[PDB]
């Protein structure tokens, strides 16, 4: 019939780029990145870039159109929309003088500096991304090894101190219920760290953790961005622990 | 030491010689009708005489009386809810 | 309390079940935390310890050597350079029925 | 022979030459205790890289996220100064 | 008909100095006896290139550069502003007001004469082809020398076809029917 | 006087080479068999280097600085003569009339030309005969 | 000079009446062209 246009199918249809995915989800660049890393919307690669955009480079980033459309429908953009509207209602009551309204305020604002827990809440996008317990027991290994990293950290605006302290109560709640299942199999002293592996339910758990020491953060890193995967693996932790004591018959939290 | 292989290609700005560089324009945009009206708006109360009965509001409180009337008004704010 | 593990589109896409993208060589998938040997502890064997040792020096010893070529190439670049500005100099010098 | 030419897990030290991001991923540091650095007791041990930095570069190897570099200044808005009007018009 | 016969607007380069243009092609403008000339300028701002359309004056050729602006010089095709110009010069498409893009002195073999100047207010005193004295603002602009195209009319049409040629293109009413040839219900003069 | 010699800067007005700039290795007043016509035997350039600005790093000043010659046999009617002048003795009979006769002196010709016109270039000197002309 | 004298007497009673905070940012504009600014839909 009518003969198609050049440029209206294919690779085109299939991938965007950062900047036009940033423009369709109308979110700001860090919660463009924290969502991505949150429900794993990975980087992707055309076989033609210049097929995709006639302005693309090498360090171009492409996406699927498809999993920006399924991030259309993330409920956590109306609560990046509250929280913004939210943070402009403090600043007005601070600006009026009314601090007692802005601490009323503030108190619903759930900061991860006064709760020690993430500023929002990622039970559905835990269950979103481990379908099974297997997957969550298989993920372990960077989970444990980021929050183990993560317990000896000194305090940053990125991720605070009672957050800190949280990590470090899970991980010390996971190592108790490895003491009391003897589910601990190998431990190894390497010149990075100390290795251990554990077997639970089948699964075999590796992780690394840090000796005791100063750890120096570089800035090689991009340490934001790990600490929005530090908030992930601490959600995550909290529901594998849980489960883990409730299989066993014990009350938890401890 | 610099590199030889860099040059200096300096450009005339002079009548019919090179295109003209991005200035601020700023005093030349043409507004919308609102901002257009309410600049006017004032242009035109600073143009034409004002009566005394409005010309007298324009004389206030200045910086150090307003803050020490706020200062003392402060302490006597209404009843909150 | 809440435990997981027991129009909206509910389902997820095939696009979003795909596998990331390896960085590795050959193109499987990178373990989290990989296994590590014997040479890595602190206390190692004496045949790891070596193996290591002999696997850094040699790349080191192809490092300093390809460091070593490069810097030669440069340097006899620069010289190339110099004599032909010399040359220019001169040059100018002189100059100056079926 | 052209169907003979037809015919004929990850590791960490070896990367692809494509890069995924602003640059290519650097070679690791030397972890590797020197012979002349070599202790005898757990006490007196030399840790050696970074756990942060291994973190985040199995993030980029694995694919979560490409690599970028830290912007340390941003541009800023081009804005020009000028005096307000009841400043201008103050008289004393 | 593609494009009106007008001049640049008035701005910066012909207020302050000059511009040069280039002429590509002097083409025939059906309904106007005298022929037109498509001259590209540079735009001062960017990079695209600028198409106008002027009225062409006797001995423009395709290859000329032509300036338009204060500074320009004393030559047929160039546009100046009458300030610019001595007594006794004859120039065309002279602008009523400056910034018009020219007025008067258009059609073919037609030109205006510069009588002369008054710079106490700036002042220019002209004479128009009828014969009539006006006085416009000395920076008007003006193109030097005489439209093209002159004795069109010292040619007899010789021809109702030449005639309903001419016209048809021009759209002026043709043929024209006498009122004391119509009915009294017609015409005033009719019967 | 005579002013189609040996390390005169030309432009090629005619063939695939239209625009660029060459310099005279021999001038052949005379003609020869083949060509039976004042000619020349030149040597020039056909992909100009690319711009060099203050930020850039060494591996793309390198990358960029590479230059692309070819050897011609060229008619006196196809060539714009210059005033500027460019002698080198590396470019000396670096070309014969039997060089184009065979693939592989043409090759090993103009590797001797892109070396000598690289180490001028990395001089810094004759500007004008790197820059491309704009037309 | 008397003229600069002034000016830095004039400049600190505006200090002292009127506060420190004389002046204000206005964007640079590079076009004459206003658009209607792109918001949260």
């Amino acid at each position: 019939g009518k003969a198609k246009k050049k440029g209206k199918s294919g690779a085109a249809r299939n991938y965007m780029t950062r900047t036009q995915a940033v423009k369709k989800l109308q979110l700001s660049l860090p919660d463009f990145r924290k969502l991505c890393i949150w429900k794993g919307i990975y980087p992707r690669e055309p076989r033609d870039r210049r097929k995709v955009n006639k302005s693309a480079t090498a360090s171009t980033t492409f996406y699927y159109t498809k999993d920006i459309q399924y991030l259309l429908h993330e409920p956590l953009l109306q609560k990046f929309r509250e929280q913004k509207a939210l943070e402009k209602k403090i600043s007005r009551a601070l600006g009026r003088g009314d601090v007692s309204n802005a601490a009323r305020l503030e108190r619903n604002a759930n900061l991860p500096e006064k709760t020690g827990k993430p500023r929002y809440t990622l039970n559905h996008i835990i269950r979103e991304r481990y379908p099974t317990f297997q997957d969550a027991l298989r993920d372990l290994d960077d989970c444990l090894s980021m929050l183990f990293l993560f317990a000896n950290l000194p305090s940053t605006t990125a991720v605070p101190a009672k957050m800190i302290a949280r990590c470090e109560r899970l991980c010390h709640e996971f190592q108790h219920y490895l003491i009391v299942t003897h589910s601990l199999r190998k431990s190894f002293l390497s010149i990075k760290g100390i290795y251990y592996q554990a077997n639970i339910q089948g699964e075999d758990i590796l992780w690394l953790v840090p000796y005791k020491f100063n750890q120096r953060i570089v800035g090689d890193v991009d340490f934001r961005i790990m600490g929005t995967f530090v908030e992930f693996y601490m959600t995550l932790l909290g529901f594998v622990n849980y489960r883990l004591y409730t299989s066993i018959g014990l009350k938890y939290p401890p | 030491p610099k590199n030889p292989l860099l040059e200096k290609r300096p450009r005339n700005f002079g009548i019919g010689q090179d295109i003209q560089p991005k200035r601020n324009l700023s005093r030349m945009v043409k507004w919308p009708e609102y901002i257009r009206l309410q600049r006017q708006k004032k242009i035109l109360r600073m143009r034409l005489k004002v009566p005394p009965a409005i010309a007298q509001f324009q004389y206030t409180l200045d910086k150090n009386l307003a803050a020490q009337a706020f200062k003392l008004l402060n302490k006597y704010r209404p009843e909150t809810k | 309390t809440y435990d997981p593990w027991a129009p909206d589109p509910l389902k997820k896409p095939k696009t979003l079940e795909q596998k990331p993208i390896s960085l590795a060589a050959n193109g499987k998938s990178v373990p989290a935390v990989p296994k590590p040997t014997g040479g890595y502890s602190y206390n190692p064997a004496f045949t790891d310890y070596q193996q290591r040792l002999m696997e850094e020096s040699e790349k080191a010893i192809e490092a300093e050597r390809k460091r070593l070529q490069e810097l030669e190439l440069e340097r006899q670049k620069m010289e190339a350079a110099a004599r032909s500005a010399a040359e220019a100099e001169a040059a100018e010098a002189r100059a100056e029925k079926p | 022979q052209l169907a003979l030419q037809k015919i004929e897990e990850g590791d960490d030290t070896v990367l692809r030459r494509k890069q995924l991001g602003k640059f290519k991923l650097p070679e690791k540091d030397l972890e590797l205790v020197l012979p002349d650095e070599l202790e005898d007791s757990l006490r007196r041990l030399k840790p050696e890289g970074n756990l942060l930095k291994d973190r985040y570069r199995s993030m980029i190897v694995r694919g979560k996220l490409e690599a970028r570099r830290k912007i340390p200044f941003r541009k800023q808005a081009k804005t020009k100064l000028t005096e307000k009007w009841t400043f201008k018009d103050f008289r004393i | 008909r593609k494009a009106p016969a007008k001049f640049r607007p008035l701005d910066y380069a012909e207020r302050h100095g000059y511009i040069r243009g280039i002429v590509k092609e002097i083409i025939h403008d059906p309904g106007r006896g005298a022929p037109l000339a498509r001259v590209v300028f540079r735009s001062p701002y960017k990079y695209k290139q600028i198409t106008e359309t002027f009225i062409a004056n006797e001995g423009m050729y395709t290859g000329q550069f032509i300036y338009a602006g204060k500074n320009a010089a004393l030559t047929v095709g160039n546009i100046l502003p009458l300030s610019s110009v001595p007594e006794g010069t004859v120039v065309s498409n002279v602008e009523e007001k400056p910034g018009d893009r020219g007025a008067l002195g258009r059609t073919s073999g037609n030109y205006v004469t510069v009588v002369g100047h008054n710079p106490d207010e700036g002042k220019t005193r002209i004479k128009l082809p009828s014969g009539a004295k006006k006085v416009v603002p000395s920076s008007s602009r003006g193109m030097i020398g005489i439209v093209a195209g002159g004795g069109r009319t010292d040619k007899p049409l010789l021809k109702a076809s030449r005639a309903k040629h001419k016209f048809a293109v021009k759209r002026n009413r043709w043929p024209k029917t006498r009122g004391v040839a119509m009915n009294p219900v017609d015409h005033p003069h009719g019967g | 006087m005579k002013f189609l010699k040996t390390s005169r800067v030309c432009l090629v007005t005619r063939g695939r080479y239209a625009g660029k700039k060459v310099v005279i290795i021999q001038p052949v007043d005379q003609g020869t068999k083949s060509h039976p016509y004042g000619h020349a035997l030149v040597a020039g350039i056909e992909r100009y280097p690319s711009k060099i600005t203050r930020r850039m790093s060494k591996a793309r000043i390198e990358k960029r600085s590479k230059i692309k010659p070819f050897i011609k046999v060229i008619n006196y009617n196809h060539l714009m003569p210059t005033r500027y002048t460019l002698e080198l003795e590396g470019l000396k009979a670096v070309i014969n009339a039997d060089t184009f006769k065979e693939p592989s002196q043409r090759e090993e010709a103009k590797k001797t030309v892109k070396k000598v016109l690289e180490d001028r270039y990395n001089s810094g000197k004759n500007r004008w005969f790197f820059t491309p002309l704009r037309f | 000079s008397k003229a600069a004298k002034g000016a830095q007497a004039k400049k600190a009673a505006q200090a002292a009446l009127k506060g420190v905070h004389s002046h204000k940012k206005t964007k640079v504009r590079k076009s004459t062209t206003f658009h209607r600014p792109k918001t949260l839909v």
